[PDB]
């Protein structure tokens, strides 16, 4: 298969991916791109209600807590609570949103407009001087 | 295998692999000498594909650090790349693993480590999984 000299790496890799897309589209999606499901962003998936309120305890499970805050829909809020990393210029640091919303006794998270991503507000409330 | 598209209308082949990395499930493996070049590692990363920088082309932490810094300078913000180290080159591992640990601690965009030419022991693999701050570990069983 190594025949064409100085093909750009993008043309080679795209050519393979676009070939796979074309064949899957024919075989499994009846040649129709409209049947391909859409998500806001693709990636970050480990291979393993409008108004809500969540109360952290000492025994609260961290993964279940972040899934609950993340929601079901793939949007800014899913990324905020489930991305292990964020970017600082070209560096990849620990997600600070996960650090701040790490669950502990007394933390109360109110999600408002949970179903409309553009308007969703996640509000953490904690005990301050009682 | 499935098709999925993002908000921009980019179609991806969706597999266990592509779902993790958010890119087509197609990788350029570590090759001494083809992927020792920071320019090829950067060109492939910028094309939107996973590529391993080959440690086989490097003899010290300083020389590999300069190559990594050259890749990081040429790739877009938010892009990542991997490193391929050779398990039957104990010297490469001895400077290679501490380097990755140290660069990851500084937040360098090293998504994964592939170990070529042998599979580590459970104890070594645990060290790589727990200490190197990697998204995933590439293994090449023969």
């Amino acid at each position: 298969f190594t025949k064409v000299i100085d093909e750009p790496i993008k043309s080679i890799m795209d050519g393979i991916h676009d070939g796979h897309i074309k064949k899957l589209l024919h075989q499994y999606y009846g040649d129709d791109e409209s049947k391909i499901p859409a998500v806001e962003y693709f990636g970050g998936e480990s291979p393993v209600e409008d108004s809500a309120v969540f109360k952290a305890t000492s025994s609260t499970d961290e993964e279940s807590w972040f899934k609950a805050l993340a929601g079901s829909e793939i949007n800014w809020r899913h990324a905020s609570f489930l991305c292990s990393f964020i970017t600082q210029d070209k560096m990849f640091v620990s997600n600070p949103i996960r650090k701040v919303f790490k669950p502990s006794q007394g933390m109360v998270v109110e999600i408002s407009n949970g179903n409309t991503s553009s308007k969703t507000v996640v509000t953490l409330s904690e005990p301050v001087q009682g | 295998p499935k098709l999925i598209k993002n908000k921009s209308g980019k179609i991806f082949v969706e597999t266990k692999f592509s779902k993790l990395i958010g890119r087509p499930p197609l990788l350029v493996p570590g090759m001494t000498p083809c992927t020792v070049s920071p320019d090829f590692v950067a060109a492939t990363t910028n094309a939107g594909y996973t590529i391993e920088l080959a440690g086989g082309g490097y003899f010290s932490a300083a020389g590999m650090t300069a190559a990594i810094d050259s890749v990081v300078s040429q790739i877009e913000k938010g892009s990542t790349f991997g490193i391929n180290l050779i398990y039957v080159n104990p010297f490469m591992l001895q400077w290679g693993i501490p380097l990755i640990k140290e660069l990851r601690s500084k937040g360098y965009p090293i998504q994964f480590l592939t170990i070529g030419a042998g599979v580590p022991s459970l104890e070594v693999a645990s060290e790589y999984i727990e200490t190197l701050g990697l998204k995933y570990l590439g293994l090449k069983p023969g």
